[PDB]
RNA sequence: CCUGGGCAGGGCGAAGCCAGAGGAAACUCUGGUGGAGGUCCGUAGCGGUCCUGACGUGCAAAUCGGUCGUCCGACCUGGG
RNA sequence: AGAACUUUGAAGGCCGAAGUGGAGAAGGGUUCCAUGUGAACAGCAGUUGAACAUGGGUCAGUCGGUCCUGAGAGAUGGGCGAGCGCCGUUCCGAAGGGACGGGCGAUGGCCUCCGUUGCCCUCGGCCGAUCGAAAGGGAGUCGGGUUCAGAUCCCCGAAUCCGGAGUGGCGGAGAUGGGCGCCGCGAGGCGUCCAGUGCGGUAACGCGACCGAUCCCGGAGAAGCCGGCGGGAGCCCCGGGGAGAGUUCUCUUUUCUUUGUGAAGGGCAGGGCGCCCUGGAAUGGGUUCGCCCCGAGAGAGGGGCCCGUGCCUUGGAAAGCGUCGCGGUUCCGGCGGCGUCCGGUGAGCUCUCGCUGGCCCUUGAAAAUCCGGGGGAGAGGGUGUAAAUCUCGCGCCGGGCCGUACCCAUAUCCGCAGCAGGUCUCCAAGGUGAACAGCCUCUGGCAUGUUGGAACAAUGUAGGUAAGGGAAGUCGGCAAGCCGGAUCCGUAACUUCGGGAUAAGGAUUGGCUCUAAGGGCUGGCAGCCGACUUAGAACUGGUGCGGACCAGGGGAAUCCGA
């Protein structure tokens, strides 16, 4: 399970292909995306909610979304 | 103190064995557990490994000694007649 | 058994009809003496770290401590007072002899300048 | 179940490139470092095997 | 204080069944097989003992796996000598070479005077 | 023979070391530290002394109960 | 139908962590599980069972076999033998069918150029085929859930290893620099020449990668037993918080249960270092429980490396657990809220890591595998354009065969049997206590060991007392009983001077109030925070104090054997 720090390297990442399936979780303090590319969980750790809500708006359209609760 | 009189390291074995056999045990465990100073190094950290092998703590340097002593006597006798022999006339 | 041990935190239950081990089965020698030593062994690192004891008189006093002649900490630190104000009190006299010695050989050598500038 | 100590003395080979490794009795007064010295007419001293 | 068993079937505490204790996320006391430790190369032939720094210390067939840094340090003789050997040996080399330079320019001076 | 496994606590206190006192020297005395032993009481384990105890067509074609010896070892033990 | 035995509830008990518990190796072979029967078998009975009958159950690249050699066993070569054969494991043997490059030749594909095959040259100890361990060596998986029976195998989710990839998947290194001359204000371009098989730190060494063949060297694999000591974990203990349960006759901010973060990756503690630089020390100094160390470089200061099983992060709260409710008959790993905290101490236990020491006429395994280094035959773009290569970051494909149920035993094994016998290991709580001693509880099992009821004769078998005397009994102090723990005193004869020796002999030991001593952390000698031990004093109990359990009779002599 790796950590991704910046939303550039995660997005890139992100539109790497073979990349099936992204998850979104939302907490308390904060929320994070799961990236499942392969042999690997890509997880983006951010605190600020409208970073967020844009990256999720910039997301690209044809890889999976799923909320979680 | 002085916690013993007579038999000094042999005291381990206590009241069996024998007299005369701690008697003439006590003068070679006292040389093969006695420290040594090595010719090499010039320290005083020689110790018996097992039979025949010496061993010193600094430079690592050991050297085949004596079975409960560094140096057997004949050994050195033998040494200074193979010198002595050695310079004789060039064999 | 919360109320027994605190009991026992009392000092009860504790005379000598209910022990059954040694004094050395209960506390041990050996774990006296560790305890003991490594307490007296930091002290004098706590002075010397400072400047309680000097480096000289350090090497003295852990020796005497190896050797068992401190019981504990209290008696340390009054033989570390008596040895401080014993070393204080040398040290002055010794300084006030230097001081003689000082001003008898300041004054033969002013001497010996003004027979030298009177023959010049 | 030897009494004597074993001394492994290196050689080097004079026919193939290589390092060869035997097994002496170690005589009394060697150490690790001594060189020894064999052949016809080596010179004698303690551990010099010689005819 | 929940009591707890091997896992495998095995039951001899061998060298090589040699065990540690974790707990699990499900709040159980669970028992968990250890990889032997793997003590580092040591040094060349004959000199001090003690490992060679620098180097990542595991078990033999670990080895395939790490890269190419992480086995040898970066000087001359990296995961053989332990550099007090290599500053040795490069003095003896060089002294004995200069001796040798010296023995065979007399040798050379002799037989002119002869 | 090889390869593995196993042995609670304690009493006795040698070598080595430290301090103090004495001595001219040799060295001696006193208090600690130290933890050696085919070492002492004793657990598991292994044996089987005594009760000539129980049983004695038995639980059993050699067992049980007390009382016992030894436990760092010339120890005990599985597999090959 | 039938209940002293089946099942449920309640009550009272035992096993009491060296178990009547939880799981395995060898062995057993379906006994495992459900349903049905109770004719025989279970030594009484039985609605029951390990009995009988029907029908189900054992899922693995990463658990083990497979592979390696050990003690050894065994074949060819050889020798012997009337003979099946035996000896023998390097000995009396032509015992390698492999590879590197080069050359000649052939074949085929996109005949660009790759891929085969034949021949030749060069190189190449095999201390010998093969077998031998379900505990030695041996890469790589952990968590949650799931069934009438499975579990590191099924599912969910998260990882990792080994191979393979040829037209060399995709990126990144190798890699793009510098001079000259010209033009251009300049930015840059043109042309020529040249370099470029990586870089930093004084080191110890570091980074994402860092061309390498025959050959050679080395390391790992790879070490005994016992002490000590330090760290880390788990467990136990203490103080405070939060949920649920028990008690409330009187008191008890009370008692009990519960109170989580996998492998793998990154980072930070911590520990260790025989690892470097500066620097010279004796009035000797530094440090351990003990040692030990020092001009072959101590202290001091600054750096470097390894283990990092501890903590944080990613996994990760969505799960799991506790509790409180709400829906769907069921089918839902449903639905929702809340919480899943703070701290501390330790000769404590158990495991492990590391340090150092002791002991030895004991020196305490071999090999497959894998790596590093030394060397440098060779290979490659030759310039404005990029390769030889790659152990770096990603991506793709596959991982074959077999075992996997259950008991592991006072009822699934052996003993003619459900036989106090025998059999190999792991985990092991609270109190008392020195302790895994014996005794009592808690988790977790259990019905008293192939039957019950009534009565309490003899003899028994196991146990316990006895007034006086104390061995008078008897072959014999046989058996039983006395002393027995600890503290404080005191300890002879003899002797190999080590012992004898816990010699012999005394005293004391309870409950409850204290008192004194034994420490840590902070500040420029003072303030906060704590461990369980020792000594002494008073009061007092019907002389009673190791109160049960635990537990040496002693001396005097002789013979023999150390
Ligand atoms: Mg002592
Ligand atoms: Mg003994
Ligand atoms: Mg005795
Ligand atoms: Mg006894
Ligand atoms: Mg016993
Ligand atoms: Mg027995
Ligand atoms: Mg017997
Ligand atoms: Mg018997
Ligand atoms: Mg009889
Ligand atoms: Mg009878
Ligand atoms: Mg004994
Ligand atoms: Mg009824
Ligand atoms: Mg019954
Ligand atoms: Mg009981
Ligand atoms: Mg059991
Ligand atoms: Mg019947
Ligand atoms: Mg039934
Ligand atoms: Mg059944
Ligand atoms: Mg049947
Ligand atoms: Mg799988
Ligand atoms: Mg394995
Ligand atoms: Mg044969
Ligand atoms: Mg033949
Ligand atoms: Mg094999
Ligand atoms: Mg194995
Ligand atoms: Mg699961
Ligand atoms: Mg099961
Ligand atoms: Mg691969
Ligand atoms: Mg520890
Ligand atoms: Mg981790
Ligand atoms: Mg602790
Ligand atoms: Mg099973
Ligand atoms: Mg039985
Ligand atoms: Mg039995
Ligand atoms: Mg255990
Ligand atoms: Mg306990
Ligand atoms: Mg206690
Ligand atoms: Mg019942
Ligand atoms: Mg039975
Ligand atoms: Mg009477
Ligand atoms: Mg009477
Ligand atoms: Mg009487
Ligand atoms: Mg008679
Ligand atoms: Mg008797
Ligand atoms: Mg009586
Ligand atoms: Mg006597
Ligand atoms: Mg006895
Ligand atoms: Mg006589
Ligand atoms: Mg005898
Ligand atoms: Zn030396």
């Amino acid at each position: 399970p790796r950590k991704i720090e910046e939303i550039k390297d995660f997005l890139l990442t992100a539109r790497r292909k073979d990349a099936k399936s992204v998850k979104i979780k939302k907490n308390k303090d904060n929320v994070k995306f799961k990236v499942r590319c392969s042999r690997y969980l890509y997880t983006l750790v951010i605190t600020d909610k409208e970073k967020a809500e844009k990256l999720k708006q910039s997301l690209p359209p044809g890889l999976a979304v799923k909320e979680l609760k | 103190a002085k916690r013993t009189k007579k038999v000094g390291i042999v005291g381990k074995y206590g009241t069996r064995y024998g007299a005369s056999l701690r008697k003439m045990v006590k003068k070679i465990e006292i040389s093969q557990h006695a420290k040594y100073t090595c010719s090499f190094c010039g320290k005083t950290k020689m110790k018996r490994r097992a039979v025949g092998i010496w061993h010193c703590g600094s430079c690592m340097k050991t050297v085949a000694g004596g079975a409960w002593t560094y140096n057997t006597t004949s050994a050195v006798t033998v040494k200074s007649a193979i010198r002595r022999l050695k310079e004789l006339k060039d064999q | 058994c919360r109320k027994n041990t605190l009991a026992r935190r009392k000092g009860r239950h504790m005379g000598i009809g209910k022990r059954k081990g040694t004094a050395n089965a209960r506390m041990p020698e050996k774990v006296t003496w560790m305890r003991r030593m490594r307490i007296l062994r930091r002290l004098l690192r706590r002075y010397r770290e400072s400047k309680k004891i000097d480096r000289h008189m350090y090497h003295s006093l852990y020796l005497k401590v190896k050797g068992n002649v401190f019981k504990n900490k209290r008696i340390l630190m009054e033989h570390i007072h008596k040895l401080k104000a014993d070393k204080a009190r040398k040290k002055l006299l010794a300084d006030q002899a230097e001081a003689r010695r000082s001003k008898t050989k300041e004054a033969r050598k002013r001497r010996e300048e003004r027979l030298q500038a009177k023959k010049e | 179940g030897r009494g004597a100590p074993l001394a492994k003395v290196v050689f080097r080979d004079p026919y193939r490139f290589k390092k060869r490794t035997e097994l002496f009795i170690a005589a009394e007064g060697i150490h690790t470092g001594q060189f020894v010295y064999c052949g016809k007419k080596a010179q004698l001293n303690i551990g010099n095997v010689l005819p | 204080v929940q009591r707890l068993t091997y896992r495998r079937r095995l039951s001899y505490n061998t060298a090589s069944n040699k065990t540690r204790l974790s707990r699990t996320p499900g709040n159980r006391i669970v028992y968990l097989y250890t990889k032997k430790v793997g003590k580092a190369p040591k040094s060349a032939c004959g000199v001090c003992p003690g490992r060679l720094r620098g180097v990542r210390a595991v078990r033999p067939k670990v080895l395939m796996r790490l890269s190419k840094t992480k086995k040898h340090v970066s000087r001359a003789y990296g995961g053989s000598m332990c550099a007090k050997c290599v500053r040795d040996r490069i003095k003896r080399a060089f002294l004995i070479e200069e001796q040798k330079i010296v023995v065979k320019v007399l040798k050379a001076q002799a037989q002119s005077q002869k």
